[PDB]
């Protein structure tokens, strides 16, 4: 129930309306990533780099297995059954992730029966038939590079240089990998890890993983760029150096009787000065309730806002009174920079601050003037069929509000200062004045 | 190298049971699936069934559920067991290994001739 | 089930000519994972069948370049550029996508 | 008119003075980027990957053309003429960038006449020219990889491994596009997109793009690192899969009678503890006004600050007063950590907190003592030619100022807490105290 | 000490306790990085790309040497002796870095005697040792790519394409390098630059550098991920295009009588609504003093918190009183989103808000009910040995606190709003109400 007519005079021109939708109902698939390549067809002079690489990988991967083994040891069937005394400290999300891990262990056990076949894979991407209808997907790191560069040139170069090149490739892979799977991975028991982060074990190529799994949907890009596709590590093998990851594919469901409204800020004039209004630019209206939205964590689209979680945020009563037509409770800030917007377009109607920018009507050839008692001017074709704003000429529509828009004034809010350091200064000044009144009262 | 050996009784009286053993060498049953194929004397090849790595088996639907296939990883042997043999079942039986990827039967055994008669 | 039709039944061809064998399926044999498991086998008399083309267009190790496989959808063809004496035998098209797996009718190569 | 004399006793030692300059007056050039490579020399082993790549790329590029097409239809001549009613909702920046899109359509028409010549290119960088009027460079992605890696090893590697290597390269290239050209690109009409972001369509090699087009100077790296070099997409081809980009090269102009002053914070002693002053570190001083600057989006150089936009922000009167001499209005915060600075040097004279560190003369060997009535000590060569502050021995200059610096005290401001959570606690405490005062005064 | 019993009723379930350790006592090692590859074995048709590359690199590297020469000229031995008047303006950290730069010149001079051997290197990693006096390691920026790709394909490819490929690779290297060594590097004197940033001169392969230089232990990876391994540039050569870098390897020392305590937030019930408490989640407790910590700059592990610097910050008196038992001073915020946690587990004991989630006992089969006057319920095996919360069944331990936990209430603090825009509105409302009280008493 926003009052757009009053909000427009303080330079809050309404924008487009968007829908609100959140992910739900995920489907699951399992993939296998092998973190060590196969060097059989070039093994004659690989040197001792592979033993050192295995030594590094074992130390990298041991803490993950150690953390996974906590929930695996203490989960049984009493239908998922847990022992709270042994776990000790946990959160709700971690408990749910442990339940999901227990459920995924059933398929992990079947996948683990093909360990010999997994060890012998010699291609970047392979598919193994576990059954007539079931397939296992295996992805190997640095296999393509070896097969395409090192094997072909094994005879044209002394393989001391080949050993050096293999060592550099392995070290670069480890350097890229450490940013995600290192000590930063404090809690592997969770499903908030995105597929893009996991794909760093495959050189950052999540497109290959997604197209090999065969996920094809209209909202694929929207789900991908909103961090809605996530994965979970369910098994770590310290002998063959491979991991099993379950991937979740949710769908987007639209919340009914909910939408997000945008406001375009425009500077306005008051007492020979230029001001802007300090109000939220995105408002989440759900049923009839007005609240804030953490729009920075979501994905904005032409006609929708996609989030992986509900980001509703409470709103003060004074701001709610502001948004419903009480313009005297809306704070404003002074403008000292030369780079701020001075006009905007809404439904073919032009809202401009014709004091800071020259306005002219092409049909009559005479300028458009703004009085000192007005904040903005509403320009439509009832007074100017086409207007010139500097280097642009635009034809205008008709306003659907009050006929007397340019003759009705409104009340104005109090000035503010939103700088971080100014916030600390304003608190001190108020507190000192508060103590002065306290002593004078006493 | 890899090679396949079959063994069997050869002559089977009608309405009795048939047992054929295929012994693998050069590769392990934990990394290959095995299929059974038979050929009538004047007909083309026919598919009987396959046993996967995990022990799941699939059979030809037309064989009237008279087939069962089992394997022994420790002895590296796979056994073909058939009951209610009749005159129509006289054929040359092969055991072939199916690759986990590319799904091809790349290795074949020498075959065992089975005759059902009085 | 998937019925496999192979024609011609017999292909009388003189030495050095081109041979083309076509095998057709009653329905699409694309597996749920995207692959198409289709193979060609050659059986010499008194010998076990051997693998020539282990996918639609993938040639097995040790197979001469004279053999080339191609096809899509429900039509698959095998082309022999230069017919030789050792190529005489029976050719089978085998599908391995949907249970039960089925063999082709078999094409008998014959010297004209 | 900052009072450095009083500010130094609070620990705000003045630093270097810098100039202020902003970009202006851009020049324009047009380039063509092909987003699909030429695989004619390896067509015998491409398989079917190219059709899938084309299908994915068309779906990626369709929204960009759909968004650009809105302004194409509703802009005409009548000196750039627009229909406001058809556009509906637009900001001032979008309309301004919609004029520039129409102006570039004259050059894009001549480039599109070479459609056949563009598609037959087989090098990473080519120059196409029929007359002096049409001189355009074409950049092809992944062309170097095919020409140098895949083609030379065509016959020593299986025809399938070559196909899989091509598939991985296209997917890896496409995984980097989505971060820039995916659904995040809601508004392609703007011209604020930097050249580094645009270069992701060419594998992130923006050095090749700029070197081919023009020159490099001292201001070249300043314009590049300040994000002052931008580009705009002016044409998208959904059949030939290429785009036309206009690159803007501005110049740096410095603002007259404007400079930015830096202050070096030093902790001081008040009663029995160390304190720091909560004031802005960078002060922007135009003709006469004093105001803050949002220097987070500004390139700091030893001689000047290069902001691509005007980033001046307002300042409170109390903070403006403290900086001019009213020291009692300066908020201070307690020091609890042990890694704060204790001394600084300016114009050859150093200001040190001799309570927290050892102060000593290197000329006479006698220690320098600070009493409890002093916040800092000023040490010059009229007191001691050489001073040692631990492992460093430094020679001092002469102070230009009051001779009685160490004998004159000052009055300091009130303590503050700047923690994010502590702000909410302080607001609540004042509000409840404010309510209590209203209850009694009734 | 904190009063955990009341904080649990407020909704702050205690978590795990971690130790506090900070970087100290570093060792030093020197390396050489060559920033130009050796093209002797392909020089027959390299074209003129190398001259242009040298011209670009010289202009990139000149400012670094110019900044270094400021301290080189004015530092001498008189045990490190500096001229304050000539330096002019500096900070304490910059002066310490200058002392270190002076101390590194002894080894820099010895390394510089192997210049001719340095240009002659033709491998990615080369160990140079004339005698025991000089045993430096040399890393070449782009030698591996040259040796492995460009040299073997000279005869097969028209080497105009080889020139294009070399130029493109050099341009890509410069593009990746400019992000770190460009005009962003205003102060190369300091030693706060991590080795990950330095490795960009070697293509981002810091793993090779660290593995070649020395060893790895339990604390090695924790030091690496906490940004405790840094480097400093001590020499720049503009005729041979290489730099000398000194790398620091510190150790971790735990602080005695110090630990970090974690609190798990759980929503609670008041009136007919849902609330969460606005308090710090990580509490740093030194000998007996409670304070905050900027834990976003530190590394968090299972049993320790690792920082490269002391990040303690002050705390208000009201928050300290909140943490010590007075719950009436703890602010709370309304819950509008549906994704905040409802329960948590601590020491085998379950704290849950059973108004919003269905609690029930698996032993007796009866539901667990919460009255309107209880914020939370503590569930232990004295009342319910096994509880069911949706899809999880968990066995519970025994509570060590008061037996009458569920029958005793607490006082509740004041509501707050933590939105950034709401902060400005609350300051305005408080100030206007304050002014009326000042006018009322006048
Ligand atoms: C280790 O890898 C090597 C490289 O892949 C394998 O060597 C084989 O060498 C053959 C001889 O050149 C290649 O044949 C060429 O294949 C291409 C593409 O199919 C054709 O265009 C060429 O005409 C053909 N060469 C000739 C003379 O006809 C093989 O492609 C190549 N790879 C394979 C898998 O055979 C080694 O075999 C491999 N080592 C082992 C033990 O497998
Ligand atoms: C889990 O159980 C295994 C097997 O008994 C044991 O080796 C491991 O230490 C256990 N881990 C934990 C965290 O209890
Ligand atoms: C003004 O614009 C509206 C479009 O909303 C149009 O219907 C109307 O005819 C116009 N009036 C004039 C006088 O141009
Ligand atoms: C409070 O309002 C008065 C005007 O009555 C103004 O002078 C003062 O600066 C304001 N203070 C704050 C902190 O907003
Ligand atoms: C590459 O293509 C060119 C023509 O564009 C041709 O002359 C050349 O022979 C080709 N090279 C190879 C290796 O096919
Ligand atoms: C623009 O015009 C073209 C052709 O006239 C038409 O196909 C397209 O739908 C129009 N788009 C808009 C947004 O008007
Ligand atoms: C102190 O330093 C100044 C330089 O600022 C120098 O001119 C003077 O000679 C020095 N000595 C004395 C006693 O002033
Ligand atoms: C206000 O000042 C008093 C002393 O006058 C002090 O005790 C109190 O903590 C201060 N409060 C705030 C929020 O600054
Ligand atoms: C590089 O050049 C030297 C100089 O003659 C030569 O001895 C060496 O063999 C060359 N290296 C290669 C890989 O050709
Ligand atoms: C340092 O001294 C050298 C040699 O006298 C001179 O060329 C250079 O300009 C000096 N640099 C500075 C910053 O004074
Ligand atoms: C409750 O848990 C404690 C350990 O916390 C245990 O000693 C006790 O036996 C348990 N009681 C029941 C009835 O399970
Ligand atoms: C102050 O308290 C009153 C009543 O206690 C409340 O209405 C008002 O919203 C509060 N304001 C702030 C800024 O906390």
């Amino acid at each position: 129930i926003l009052h757009y007519e009053k909000l427009s005079k303080i330079g809050l021109v309404k924008g487009v309306t968007r829908k609100y939708k959140i992910k739900s109902n995920p489907l699951t698939k399992d993939i296998v990533i092998k973190m060590i390549p196969n060097v059989s067809n070039m093994s004659q002079c690989t040197g001792s780099v592979m033993e050192n690489y295995k030594t590094r990988l074992n130390g990298i991967l041991t803490p993950i297995k150690g953390a996974l083994e906590i929930y695996k040891n203490n989960t049984h069937d009493c239908g998922v059954c847990m022992a709270g005394v042994a776990i000790g400290i946990a959160t709700a999300a971690q408990i749910t992730a442990g339940v999901a891990l227990y459920e995924a262990m059933k398929n992990a056990d079947n996948i683990n029966k093909l360990k010999s076949s997994i060890e012998s894979t010699n291609e970047a991407v392979v598919k193994l038939q576990e059954t007539a209808e079931k397939t296992v997907y295996v992805f190997t790191a640095l296999q393509d590079y070896i097969n395409t560069n090192l094997v072909p040139t094994i005879d044209k170069i002394p393989c001391k240089q080949t050993e050096l090149s293999l060592d550099l490739a392995l070290s670069k892979y480890l350097s890229d990998l450490l940013f995600v799977f290192g000590p930063n991975l404090q809690d592997p028991v969770s499903n908030s890890m995105t597929i893009q982060a996991i794909s760093q074990a495959f050189g950052g190529n999540y497109e290959t993983l997604l197209r090999t799994l065969g996920y094809a949907t209209e909202d694929f890009d929207d789900l991908l760029e909103s961090d809605s596709i996530t994965g979970q590590i369910i098994y770590v093998d310290l002998s063959s150096y491979y991991i099993i990851v379950r991937v979740y594919f949710p769908i987007l469901t639209e919340i009914q009787q909910a939408y997000i409204q945008e406001l375009l800020p425009v500077s306005f004039n008051n007492d020979n000065s230029e001001w802007i209004s300090i109000v939220p630019n995105f408002i989440l209206v759900r049923n009839t309730l007005i609240s804030n939205i953490e729009i920075g964590f979501c994905l904005i689209t032409k006609r929708s806002v996609i989030c992986n979680q509900d980001y509703a945020t409470p709103m003060t009563n004074n701001m709610r009174e502001c948004l419903t037509g009480s313009t005297e409770k809306c704070p404003r800030e002074l403008v000292v920079s030369s780079h701020v917007p001075r006009f905007a377009l809404s439904n073919g109607v032009l809202f401009a601050n014709c004091i800071s920018v020259t306005c002219q009507c092409q049909t009559t050839g005479r300028a458009i003037s703004q009085s000192g008692e007005q904040t903005l001017l509403m320009i439509d074709n009832t007074t100017c069929p086409t207007a010139v704003l500097g280097n642009v000429i635009i034809s205008l529509g008709k306003y659907l509000g009050s006929v007397n828009y340019n003759s009705e004034g409104i009340a104005i809010g109090p000035p503010v200062f939103t700088d971080k350091v100014d916030i600390s200064s304003q608190i001190s000044s108020m507190n000192q004045s508060l103590q002065q009144s306290k002593d004078y009262i006493k | 190298q890899v090679q396949l050996k079959q063994s069997g009784p050869g002559l089977v009286a009608p309405s009795q049971s048939l047992s054929i053993t295929c012994t693998v060498s050069g590769f392990s049953l934990t990394s290959y699936a095995l299929s059974w194929v038979r050929q009538p004397p004047g007909k083309g090849l026919e598919w009987l069934g396959v046993i996967w790595v995990g022990g799941v088996t699939n059979y030809n639907s037309a064989l009237k559920s008279r087939l069962t296939i089992s394997k022994d990883n420790s002895k590296s042997q796979v056994f073909l067991k058939m009951n209610s043999l009749q005159s129509e079942d006289t054929a040359r039986y092969y055991c072939a290994s199916r690759h986990l990827s590319t799904g091809a039967m790349d290795y074949w055994g020498q075959g065992t001739s089975v005759t059902v008669s009085a | 089930d998937v019925l496999m039709t192979q024609s011609p039944l017999s292909l009388p061809v003189s030495l050095g000519d081109q041979a083309s064998i076509s095998c057709r399926s009653s329905q699409s044999i694309v597996h749920s994972n995207g692959d198409t498991y289709f193979e060609w086998y050659l059986q010499k008399p008194g010998q076990s069948p051997k693998l020539l083309i282990y996918k639609v267009s993938n040639r097995f190790s040790g197979v001469p370049n004279r053999f080339s496989g191609s096809g899509s959808g429900t039509d698959f063809t095998l082309k022999i550029s230069r017919v030789e004496a050792e190529d005489l035998g029976v050719y089978y098209c085998f599908q391995g996508s949907y249970v039960p797996y089925t063999f082709g009718g078999g094409t008998k190569l014959e010297i004209k």
